[PDB]
């Protein structure tokens, strides 16, 4: 056999190429298009480990499916981008770019060059992100009434929409209370230091966030306190053991008070370390790695409370709740470094386990999310629900500018776009109005979602938006009506909607510049 | 014939035939084998005719003695000083090879690499070990040079120290590390003080090693290849670096024949004798870069350069 | 070695040619040397089955028989060849042998020679074509030089000297040597017996060749007559009739049948008896009819039953049932009878008359033939075999017909060429000369036939012991210098080179026919160059 | 879910196709060139 | 047969055949690659690891190719992205067109030799007509040279509508990283711009870091992420618990003794830590490990520690920021000291948070200035597509500002060579003469490729621009058509040098060179024998 490529090595060309491509994103969007709305409904995934996944959340569910066409493998990687990069819109970028695609189906069809087309639609996304910045509205993020608005309007298409308030109030607090300033440098960090613990049973009604954080821990000896009103706290990467030496330590004994004398040596470096800690005179000590039972021995005679082997995370959390400062080494331990702001040390019993809580905290930078419910399951959707509502919070935060939603973004931009389509005379003209029109997918996809016609609806709203002052008017996704969005409030994110639109452009210019697939070859 | 791997044995001899006449001439090995190929066919009519391979061979014998004084009458003297017919033989001996458009260019350096390896008034032979030869990827073969100094691919060690003019070199058979006797050594601590003592110790050795080395106005060093011991410690590297010593370590232990017989390098295995007159001068020793396809250490002028 | 290689430049599938994969092809240079290779291997096996000191071969069949034979042609026909080329070197003997009887291994090791020096040529880079067509060349100044130094034999049947001379030199070579004259002699006879004269045509038909194991080679003789393997239909007949008069009979002495679909109702007892007496009569007046006739003999074809054969015997008439076709065509025109259909058409005159018929025994064998001889002019003849094993009786037998076959190539054209050699080396220095005197590239081509018609001498002096170049170089030196085209190779060391003296001699059509064959088959083999096989 | 035509149909298409199409055909004509003319040669196939 | 080689051979034209046909394979993968209307390519890993990709160099080395022949395109792919970065494609393109044509050639039986010879002769003519007649000067041309030859470059990749901002930022990058050193020649190094990728934001979001961008964070948590005067102590050893080496053993025979060694283990690096932070060292880069002990010092100092850094980052970040790599703190006294001149500065230090990821940034070093670029698209398809491109356009403007000669685009080289040099054919004997014509046509696939991607009228087109610039080469006063090329939005000629269209001319000249160089290299081969493997 004389090959000139190795046999496994398949490449396909051209037309075949193309609409393969289009056909796996959206079949991709296809896949989620009924999760788009308030009134979505929900999917229940199995994983290859045994596990189920009910969501509603685009990415969630891409991520949990398996894919072999490159195509779907890149709309899978858009929905993750979208989902790291503003927490939200992963099902709308999905089918947006869906729907671009399909729309350039046509023209490549029809002769057209995918370069064209690509150079129509980023022509296009230039004029989308000039007219939503001219559409937003600004945010009095003081304004605790607007911003829970602003959650509210994200978190109804989710399954905590019962529980709007509670959530809604929870993903406020949490966001202001991770909201940190250091040398000049604004940090909100909801990924570090707002933490969710989610523990079955109980009730939803009761989870909330904690002025503090919470750990799945108790104290190390029994006749150690578990509940103080002012803990002093002192945090530890080192272990409170006698540990060997970096070194080839190795003792050679012939007198015979040695022995003895070493292992009385290594008792009393351990009741060194103690004195060195009781000197700061703490409450509490949290270490990330062990403590030996002498040295529990001496913290209780200093009357001193220790948890035993916390992780970096729940210790740099705990470092930002109660004001402490992580140290490594007992002699270097310092005033600055020990944590005074905590309001309560407890440790109780949720159901057969030890909890340990450091709340009423003073000027928390960390909290915990303490998320109560029927089953993991429910609790893992809550959970990403919850993230959902804190990273818009955040996005939010951040850049405080508004557009409005129900698809009255899409309309205004759809609009502006075929208005601006009229002084086009070049044969980018087509492409150009064809992304515009398709934008309107996202209240298409709410009216079809919510039961609807969708004839008759998209025709009235593409009607009321080319009246003057209507740019704020779309659809309920809960009852097929057209409606002020200033009236109904669902106010989406500035950012989130560019980047939703930048990435449903940019996925599009990808697909269309792709042709000629080959595979096979290892790596 | 080496490549395609011949099974018959008498195809076998004729490969052993091509390699003979590639050591006895490096030429002709294409000519050699083909013209035992013809007489063996001849010898095949000869045996049908029935005449005894004996016979064949003696006269086979005898037209082999007529024939080398048919060519020797045929041939004509040469002097080495007739670079022209020099320069003729080796465009001959090119233009059989994919390199004969470029004749113009490596015939001429053909003949200056002999011709400057071997005194041509003495000389009765060519060691080609004389001439080293470096394949480096990139360029066209119209790039090919012939560099009358010395050439390593060995990287350099020092950082912002690439090009050096003036050039003392100095070869390195010892190691430029924490010092390790041959039989099993080991330091003993027993106190905290012998710690610090230790590394402050270690550290005077090596700045003492450096100094002796700097002190002799070396300011290229190539250190040969040392499995077993470290030959140059970070420490060593950095004490180098800051006296502007360019060092080029792990030359093997086979090229340092070489590099001494180009650049009048004198070996040294202790640094009592690394002294001024153990040095090699050179105008000059650079890194130099191949567009992105590599770098190459030329070590070029020399004071003593020994027909290399 | 592949049909084709090369799948596409794009990666889609190249499938041009059914089953490519497993098919081969050899195309050009290599191709015609794989030829002269397998040509070569051909004639170097026949080469040492060349002259009277040649050896012969055994061959072994799919059944495991046993075939000891010096006979190119039945060799290569018993030779399990897979190469092409090698089966055109069989077709090539086999022409010789359909057209001449002889020469069957001279064709074959003159090609592989021609193909063995083309081979040569090609490496000097001539064209094959041009090869082919000097050798054209060469082979008609080759077979023009045979006609000039041709000599010519009297074909009477008063002085059969020359023809006994032909015939021994055919038979000279084959294991039948030790009764090289009673071989040659018989073979003669036989021919002269049944051969047209004046149409120039000899019918084999009428020369029955057979071989019975048991016996000595020198008991083989030639009958003017038939043999049959068959004996008297009843034990108590005579086993002699001498002045036999012979009806010969293709009917059954059985009661008549029609050949149409036919069914004799019997319907009363008076038709039962009515078809009894019918029965009995016939059988009767069948006997009756025979011996009306004046017959002493009878031969049917188709055997006979009871009643029949002991009314022959009470009447008188010694009979052979069962007689085949063949032999019942040759004993008509042996004892000069006419074969008769059915009794009723049988009379004096279409009797035939041998004034011998005997069966003859065979030891301890409980085997019985039929002889039929002393008729007047029988114009078929028997050649009777007989041997010490059914091998050397097999030899004998090709032997012989490659013997009659040569005196039937004499009765067709009396030229003859003296052999040893000594033809090939002559055509070999006129083709030289012509060679000298031609200025066209083919000189070589033509050099190269001479170099070739050379390897006759050359195998006979191998075959022979004597040093082949030597013994060649001294024999052509002295026909150039002393004009003799009858100097050869002393194969059986008499001492004399002359051909013409030693009664070596070859038939003129033979040695242009080994001529004009070989160089034809060795042009189709140089006009090929591709080779396509699965 | 349903396929168009039966499993197993190749379809070739385009320049690809065309230009396969005349290099099959060089084969062809490959395989009887020296054949041609007064020097032309004979094929053995089996 | 013979030959008793334990492999395959091929011999001749087939082995030709298969030669063209392999260089064809390669050549055609990459065709529709080829200009702005070129399209990208998706690659599968056999594992559904997918890579999207205009890059020729880039397609090539993914591939899994069998062909030795066609590895020897591979490899003049990577060959010209090494020497020049962009032509990969227009190399393979070219050479697989000579190899085609002079193919061609030896079928009608032009000797090879005499097809190498010809294609150098045009070779040297063609480099050394560009050199005279068809480089501009962007000295001549300016700034916007280099932005033209940026966006030429960018052409046909996934920042070509963004180039009119893609090619301010390659050029402003490689101005930032110019520098010069001894001799006193300007060097643009490149690939000391950082290249960052960060799914995400669209591409008109990417940025251009004055200064430095590191893929590292800060190593604890209690550090600060902002620091404004920063003093960097670039480090290459590692700040951790210090262990005796390994020729080092502690024996301890008096137990008071292992207290004090013990802790001495970790007041060593505490007191190097306190040395380095002594001088006013705000942010501390190593690329050894530093432990949580050592990284409790920085947080009290309130410092910025970073570890596992690259060599390569911090080589650059100290030659940016004035800092010195320390492999060791020990100096030519036998002591451990580290002083303030050892330390770098710039504005600002800080760990930025691109996507859901951080990076640090060091912004506006002193003592040289340097250039990160964070490239933000969809996805990492998207972004690493980006990275390559961004790479082309890159080494294509630092050869503009090396040699500041550049050559029209749109096959206005090409064309105008062609012309030329099937002028110039005609002077350079018979045969070589029909090779040179043959390298001349053969440079024409280039306008030929770009026009059949743009979907127009090849023939028309190319006939239009060989019409223009013969026109040009024989009439003095129409010079300036040799700007002409291809427009291949409009399939119309248009003047490419005031259009904007702009190569530098290295990339040209060394695309003929090792085109010309791998055609002779595989038309040198007429045999090839393939060993069967152990
Ligand atoms: N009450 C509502 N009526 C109509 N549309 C709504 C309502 N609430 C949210 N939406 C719209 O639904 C979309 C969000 O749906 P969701 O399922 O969260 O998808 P994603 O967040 O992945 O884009 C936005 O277009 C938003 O404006
Ligand atoms: N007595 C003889 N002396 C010399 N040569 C002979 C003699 N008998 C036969 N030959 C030669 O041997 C050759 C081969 O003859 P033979 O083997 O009988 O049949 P074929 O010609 O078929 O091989 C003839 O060319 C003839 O010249
Ligand atoms: N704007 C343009 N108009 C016409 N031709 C262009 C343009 N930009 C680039 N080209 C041509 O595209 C060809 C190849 O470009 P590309 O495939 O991107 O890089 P390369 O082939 O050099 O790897 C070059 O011949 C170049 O002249
Ligand atoms: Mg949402
Ligand atoms: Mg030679
Ligand atoms: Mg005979
Ligand atoms: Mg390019």
């Amino acid at each position: 056999p004389v090959l000139v490529l190795s046999q496994n090595t398949k490449r396909e060309s051209g037309r075949k190429v193309q609409s393969g491509n289009i056909n796996a994103a959206k079949t991709i969007a296809d896949i989620i298009r009924t999760c788009l709305g308030p009134k979505s409904m929900m999917k229940m995934l199995l994983d290859p480990m045994g596990g189920i996944v009910m969501t509603n959340d685009g990415n969630a569910i891409l991520r949990e499916i398996q894919v072999q066409h490159p195509a779907a493998k890149s709309m899978i990687e858009i929905s993750r981008t979208q989902d790291e990069e503003v927490g939200d819109g992963t099902t709308s970028v999905i089918i947006l770019a869906g729907e671009m695609l399909s729309v350039a189906e046509h023209f490549l069809e029809q002769q057209m060059h995918p370069t064209v087309v690509i150079s129509a639609y980023r022509k296009a996304l230039d004029d989308m992100i000039s007219t939503l910045k001219k559409i937003s509205i600004p945010v009095d993020i003081s304004d605790s009434d607007m911003m829970l608005n602003i959650i509210n309007s994200s978190i109804t298409t989710k399954a905590i929409s019962r529980w709007s308030s509670l959530a809604c109030n929870i993903a406020l607090d949490a966001v202001k209370m991770v909201q940190f300033e250091e040398n000049g440098r604004k940090e909100i960090d909801i990924k570090k230091y707002a933490r969710v613990e989610k523990i079955p049973g109980g009730i939803i009604e009761d989870s909330c966030v904690l002025r503090g954080v919470m750990i799945n821990k108790d104290v190390t000896h029994p006749r150690m306190r578990r509940y103080i009103k002012n803990p002093r706290i002192v945090l530890l990467d080192s272990s409170l053991e006698y540990k060997k030496g970096e070194s080839q330590t190795d003792i050679e004994i012939t007198r015979e008070e040695d022995f003895t004398r070493i292992l009385q040596m290594e008792e009393e470096y351990i009741q060194q370390l103690c004195e060195d800690i009781i000197q700061l005179k703490p409450d509490v000590v949290i270490t990330e790695k062990g403590i030996s039972d002498l040295a529990q021995h001496y913290l209780m005679r200093a009357n001193i409370t220790a948890i035993r082997r916390v992780r970096k995370t729940d210790n740099n959390r705990i470092a930002r709740a109660c004001g402490a400062r992580i140290v490594s080494r007992p002699e270097e331990l310092r005033e600055d470094d020990v944590g005074t702001g905590a309001g309560l040390l407890e440790i109780k019993k949720i159901g057969d386990e030890y909890f340990t809580f450091i709340t009423d905290c003073k000027d928390p930078k960390a909290c915990t999310i303490l998320l109560r419910g029927a089953s993991k399951e429910i609790l893992s959707e809550v959970e990403r629900n919850l993230q959902d509502a804190m990273q818009v919070c955040r996005n939010v935060l951040l850049d405080p500018q508004l557009v409005p939603g129900g698809g009255a973004s899409e309309m205004a931009v759809a609009h502006a776009l075929t208005e601006k389509s009229k002084a086009m005379t070049g044969v980018e003209q087509w492409p150009y109005r064809a992304v515009a029109q398709a934008l309107e997918v996202i209240p298409r996809t709410l009216i079809q979602n919510c039961g609807a016609s969708t004839i008759r609806l998209l025709t009235s709203l593409r009607a009321k938006h080319t009246q003057e002052n209507c740019e704020t008017w779309g659809v309920n996704g809960e009852t097929g009506t057209l409606v002020d969005m200033k009236e109904l409030g669902i106010w989406e994110p500035l950012a989130v909607k560019l980047q939703t639109y930048k990435t449903a452009v940019e996925t599009a210019v990808l697909l269309l510049r792709i042709d000629d697939i080959v595979s096979g070859h290892k790596k | 014939l080496k490549q395609m791997q011949v099974l018959h044995p008498a195809a076998r001899m004729l490969v052993e035939l091509s390699k003979a006449q590639d050591i006895e001439a490096g030429d002709g090995t294409t000519s050699v084998v083909i013209i035992a190929g013809s007489l063996l066919d001849s010898c095949t009519k000869l045996l049908q005719k029935g005449i005894h391979p004996t016979i064949i061979s003696e006269s086979f014998q005898k037209a082999l003695e007529k024939g080398i004084e048919i060519l020797t009458d045929m041939s004509r003297p040469v002097e080495l000083s007739d670079r022209e017919t020099l320069l003729n033989s080796a465009t001959t001996s090119l233009n059989s090879k994919v390199v004969s458009q470029y004749s113009s260019l490596l015939s001429p350096m053909s003949v200056n690499a002999v011709m400057k390896v071997i005194d041509p008034a003495t000389a009765t032979s060519v060691d080609l070990r004389d001439i080293k030869i470096v394949k480096k990827l990139g360029g066209t073969i119209d790039d090919c040079e012939l560099v009358e100094g010395l050439v390593l691919t060995q990287k350099v060690s020092n950082s912002g120290i690439t090009r050096v003019e003036k050039a003392k070199i100095g070869l390195i058979q010892f190691c430029l590390s924490a010092p390790k006797t041959d039989m099993d050594n080991q330091i003993v601590v027993s106190d905290y003080a012998q710690m610090d003592r230790v590394l402050r110790e270690e550290r005077a050795y090596i700045l003492n090693l450096v100094k002796q080395i700097k002190k002799t106005g070396c300011n290229v060093l190539l250190i040969q290849k040392s499995i077993l011991r470290d030959a140059l410690s970070d420490l060593a590297l950095h004490f180098l670096n800051k006296m502007k010593i360019m060092v080029i370590k792990d030359i093997e232990r086979e090229d340092i024949e070489f590099i001494c017989k180009t650049i009048g390098t004198k070996p040294v295995a202790h640094i009592d004798q690394f002294t001024a007159d153990m040095l090699g001068s050179a105008e000059l020793a650079e890194e130099v870069n191949l567009n992105g396809s590599g770098k190459l250490l030329k070590i070029t002028g020399c004071a003593s350069p020994g027909k290399t | 070695s592949m049909g084709t290689l090369a799948f596409d430049e794009y990666g889609r599938p190249f499938l041009i040619i059914k089953d490519q994969d497993r098919k081969s092809r050899l195309m050009g240079l290599e191709a015609l040397k794989s030829h002269i290779m397998a040509a070569k291997a051909v004639a170097n096996t026949m080469r040492t089955s060349l002259g009277p000191n040649g050896l012969d071969k055994m061959m072994v069949d799919k059944d495991g028989d046993v075939t000891v034979t010096n006979d190119g042609a039945t060799i290569l026909s018993m030779m399990d060849v897979d190469h092409q080329i090698a089966k055109l070197m069989v077709e090539l003997s086999k022409s010789q042998d359909d057209e001449i009887g002889d020469g069957t291994t001279g064709v074959v090791v003159l090609a592989g020679a021609l193909l063995e020096e083309a081979e040569q040529l090609l490496d000097r880079g001539i064209h094959p074509i041009r090869i082919a067509d000097g050798y054209e060349q060469a082979a008609r100044v080759a077979i023009e030089h045979l006609d000039k130094i041709s000599d010519s034999v009297l074909v009477d049947i008063k002085d059969t000297e020359p023809l006994i001379q032909t015939a021994k030199t055919t038979l000279g070579s084959k294991v039948v040597n030790s009764c090289h004259r009673q071989m040659a002699e018989i073979a003669v006879n036989a021919v002269l017996t049944v051969a047209d004269m004046e149409r120039r045509d000899v019918d084999f038909e009428l020369i029955k060749v057979e071989g019975k194991v048991g016996g000595r080679l020198e008991d083989t003789k030639l009958i003017k007559g038939v043999i049959v393997d068959k004996d008297f239909s009843h034990p108590q007949m005579p086993k002699k009739v001498e002045d036999a008069k012979i009806a010969i009979l293709t009917c059954p002495f059985e009661p008549p049948k029609p050949k149409t679909k036919h069914k004799l109702d019997v319907t009363s007892v008076e038709d039962y008896k009515a078809l009894q007496k019918y029965e009995k009569e016939k059988f009767e007046e069948m006997i009756q009819q025979i011996k009306e006739t004046g017959a002493n003999l009878a031969i049917c074809q188709w055997g006979f039953d009871d009643e029949a054969n002991h009314l022959l015997l009470q009447n008188n008439l010694p009979a052979v049932r069962w007689v085949g076709g063949p032999e019942i065509e040759l004993i008509a025109i042996a004892t000069g009878g006419r074969i008769v259909p059915r009794f009723s058409e049988l009379t004096a005159e279409k009797l035939g008359f041998a004034g011998l018929v005997q069966e003859i025994s065979f030891g301890t064998t409980k085997d019985k033939m039929l002889v039929i001889e002393q008729c007047k002019n029988s114009r078929a003849v028997t050649i009777f075999i007989r041997g010490g094993n059914k091998m050397i009786i097999e030899e004998a037998k090709r032997s012989l017909h490659d013997a009659l076959c040569v005196i039937r190539n004499l009765i067709r054209d009396n030229r003859v060429v003296y052999g040893g050699g000594a033809a090939e080396i002559s055509c070999a220095l006129a083709v030289s000369q012509e060679a000298d005197k031609c200025p066209t590239l083919e000189q070589y081509a033509m050099r190269a036939f001479a170099d070739a018609l050379e390897v006759i001498p050359m195998a006979l002096s191998e075959n022979s012991g004597m040093n082949p170049i030597q013994t060649m170089t001294e024999v052509r030196a002295r026909q150039v210098k002393e004009m003799n085209p009858a100097l050869g190779i002393d194969c059986l060391h008499k001492g004399t080179n002359d051909m013409k003296q030693q009664h070596v001699i070859e038939t003129l059509i033979g040695k242009k026919q080994q001529i004009s064959l070989a160089t034809q088959m060795v042009r189709m083999i140089l006009k090929i160059d591709d080779i396509r096989k699965p | 879910p349903v396929i168009l035509l039966k499993e197993g149909t190749d379809s070739s298409q385009g320049i690809p196709q065309l230009v396969s199409n005349i290099s099959a055909c060089q084969v062809i004509a490959e395989a009887v060139r020296t054949t041609l003319g007064p020097r032309g040669m004979d094929k053995l196939i089996v | 047969g013979p030959l008793s080689v334990f492999g395959d051979r091929s011999t001749g034209e087939t082995i030709r055949s298969q030669n063209v046909m392999a260089a064809a394979s390669i050549a055609n993968i990459v065709k529709s690659s080829l200009g702005p209307v070129g399209l990208d390519k998706m690659l599968v890993d056999d594992i559904g690891d997918v890579t999207i990709t205009n890059d020729g160099a880039t397609i090539l080395k993914l591939l899994e190719v069998e062909h030795p022949a066609a590895k020897v395109l591979c490899e003049l792919a990577d060959l010209q992205d090494k020497e020049v970065g962009d032509g990969t494609t227009s190399v393979v393109i070219i050479a697989a067109e000579l190899l085609k044509n002079a193919d061609e050639l030896v079928k009608q039986k032009i000797h090879p030799t005499s097809v190498i010879s010809g294609y150098r002769l045009a070779c040297k003519e063609a480099v050394r007509y560009i050199n005279e007649n068809l480089i501009v000067n962007t000295d001549e041309l300016g700034r916007d040279c280099l932005i033209n030859a940026a966006k030429t470059s960018m052409s046909s990749k996934i920042i070509g509508i963004n180039g009119d901002f893609f090619a301010n930022m390659v050029v402003d990058a490689v101005l930032a990283i110019k520098y010069t050193d001894i001799r006193g020649q300007p060097r643009y190094p490149v690939n000391s711009v950082n290249i960052l990728k960060a799914h995400g934001r669209s591409q008109m979001e990417s940025m251009l870091i004055s200064g430095y961008a590191l893929n590292c964070v800060v190593g604890s948590q209690g550090m600060p992420k902002r620091i404004v005067n920063a003093k960097i102590a670039c480090l290459d050893f590692s700040l951790q618990k210090t262990k005796m080496k390994l020729g080092v053993q502690v024996v301890i025979t008096d137990p008071e003794k292992l207290d004090q060694i013990r802790q001495r283990e970790s007041d060593i690096t505490k007191e190097r830590i306190q040395k380095i932070l002594a001088t006013g060292a705000n942010v501390i880069l190593t690329t050894g490990g530093i432990d949580d002990m050592c990284l409790k010092y920085f947080v009290e100092a309130g410092a910025m520690a970073v570890r596992r850094v690259l060599k390569r980052d911090l080589k650059r970040i100290a030659k940016a920021s004035g800092a010195t790599i320390l492999s060791t703190l020990a100096n030519l006294e036998g002591e451990e000291t580290f002083e303030a001149a050892m330390l770098g500065q710039a504005e600002e230090v800080v760990q930025e948070r691109i996507c859901d990821d951080e990076l640090i940034l060091i912004k506006n070093t002193k003592a040289r200035t340097s250039a990160s670029i964070i490239l933000r698209g969809a996805n990492d398809f998207m972004c690493d597509e980006m990275e390559r491109s961004l790479h082309d356009a890159l080494c294509v403007v630092k050869r503009v500002l090396e040699s500041k000669s550049v050559v029209p685009g749109g096959g206005a080289v090409e064309a105008a060579l062609s012309i030329y040099l099937e002028n110039y054919a005609t002077s350079m004997g018979s045969r070589e003469q029909l090779a040179i014509a043959e390298f001349a046509r053969s440079l024409l696939v280039i306008p030929n490729t770009l026009a059949v991607n743009a979907a127009q009228d090849s023939t028309d087109l190319v006939a239009k621009l060989r019409a223009f610039h013969n026109e040009a080469q024989v009439n003095p006063e129409r010079k300036n058509l040799k700007w002409i090329g291809l427009d291949l939005s409009n399939g119309k000629p248009r003047d490419n040098k005031q259009a904007g269209v702009f190569e530098p001319t290295i990339v040209k000249v060394k695309s003929l060179k090792f085109a010309t160089e791998a055609a002779i290299t595989i038309l040198r081969i007429d045999d090839l024998i393939k060993l069967h493997p152990e």
